[PDB]
């Protein structure tokens, strides 16, 4: 079992919908996913209370029930974890707990904030047990103005990224509305992305197998 | 459109 | 003088955004401005230290300088507060001294979910003191079927919510970037609504003049 | 939609 975790304290980062559509991808590809939401307001949670999920819910009641995952969800292929859209807790059990740790930004630069108090705290796990790191660019407009000021507020942290950002679709909306991911619509442009960065994910677990 | 664009990222990456 | 928040403990809902254009709108129409931001990451402090800003800038290191807003931006005509993005007691503190209150909701399912503890915090102070408030539909999309999903959720909350909407434009992005408002530009789409939308404020503090 | 109604 591995453990794969979406952290950013910015809540406009697009890490609840990230996760949706990413883990619906594992679970095609016959992976047994199960996730947790931590959120207070658990999204992740009413959304699949719509039945239609490739992969398996479990609600946090605390972050104690965020540091016990190999111990109950040691079944799955994978535990993924919906980040805390707040400063807390969370981000520290989480990253104690991983594998991977992804982190969602957007171009808007002052989304780009809290990726730093996250960052630091991986620098802090690396003493125990170096947890790998990544970058995921979510919403992506092609603003290039925009983009290379994003571009070089990851450079700096020192951590790589993925050359697969989610872009910005409506698609990536009205889907969840109903209840359903971005698999569940004939829009091809977004599964696209997801399946190409979802394949990635994987390859960081294939150099070591 | 003009100003600041680069002091922002410059310490978004900072932080 | 009165104040005035923008208050939503979800994070994509165009809290600073809103401030600063609004901000901006009501400070070249005449008045005295001065805004106060309470987030941790300063952001919209950050922004202010580049392009000058047509309001006046604070920061607040806790509560403690929220609480005392009515004592030291007295001489000013507006404070606005960037309410901060977690679930913290800066909500529960704006609420307590302020003669409206604004909820930043955007056009999404995740969106409305702390939107909805901001009432609750109004509802609890409407006991020692009556705080008036107003929803903000903010990067309104064009999406007829979540538009109403939105709308009947920001009705069955009882309150009301301005006539005018905030829509999604890569101005008033591109325009913090750089460090100017929305009024720095030639885009009369937006430079129109914010302006609309700043007259209706002026109309709520009117009715107070009346009674 | 049933549950946009609700939040
Ligand atoms: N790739 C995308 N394309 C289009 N809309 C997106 C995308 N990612 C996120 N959004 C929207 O942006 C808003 C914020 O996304 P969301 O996934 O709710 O963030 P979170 O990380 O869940 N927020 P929070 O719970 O506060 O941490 C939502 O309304 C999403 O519908
Ligand atoms: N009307 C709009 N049109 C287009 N983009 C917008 C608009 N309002 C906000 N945004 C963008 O969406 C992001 C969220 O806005 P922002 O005002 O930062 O939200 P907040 O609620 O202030 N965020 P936080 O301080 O983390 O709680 C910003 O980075 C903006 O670039």
């Amino acid at each position: 079992m591995k453990v794969i975790s979406f952290l950013n304290p910015k809540g406009g980062s697009g890490k609840t919908t990230a996760v949706i559509n990413i883990a619906t991808a594992l679970s095609r590809s016959g992976y047994n996913i199960a996730v947790v939401d931590t959120d207070p307001q658990m999204s992740l949670t009413n959304w699949s209370k719509a039945g239609k999920a490739a992969f398996d819910v479990f609600t946090a009641a605390s972050e104690k029930d965020v540091y016990g995952i190999r111990k109950d969800l040691a079944d799955y292929d994978f535990a993924i974890v919906d980040g805390a859209g707040s400063l807390s807790v969370i981000t520290s059990a989480a990253v104690m707990v991983s594998d991977l740790v992804i982190i969602p930004v957007t171009p808007s630069p002052l989304d780009f904030s809290a990726a730093g108090s996250v960052v630091t705290v991986l620098e802090a796990q690396a003493y125990s047990r170096k947890v790998e790191a990544r970058f995921l660019i979510t919403r992506k407009i092609e603003m290039a103005t925009m983009l290379n000021v994003l571009k070089e507020s990851i450079k700096d942290t020192g951590v790589k990224a993925f050359r697969t950002a989610i872009t910005q679709r409506q698609v990536y909306v009205k889907s969840i509305l109903d209840g359903d991911s971005v698999f569940e619509s004939s829009d091809g442009a977004a599964k696209g992305e997801i399946e190409i960065l979802t394949k990635e994910i994987v390859r960081i677990f294939e150099a070591t197998h | 459109t003009s100003v600041k664009k680069m002091t922002f990222g410059e310490n978004r990456d900072l932080e």
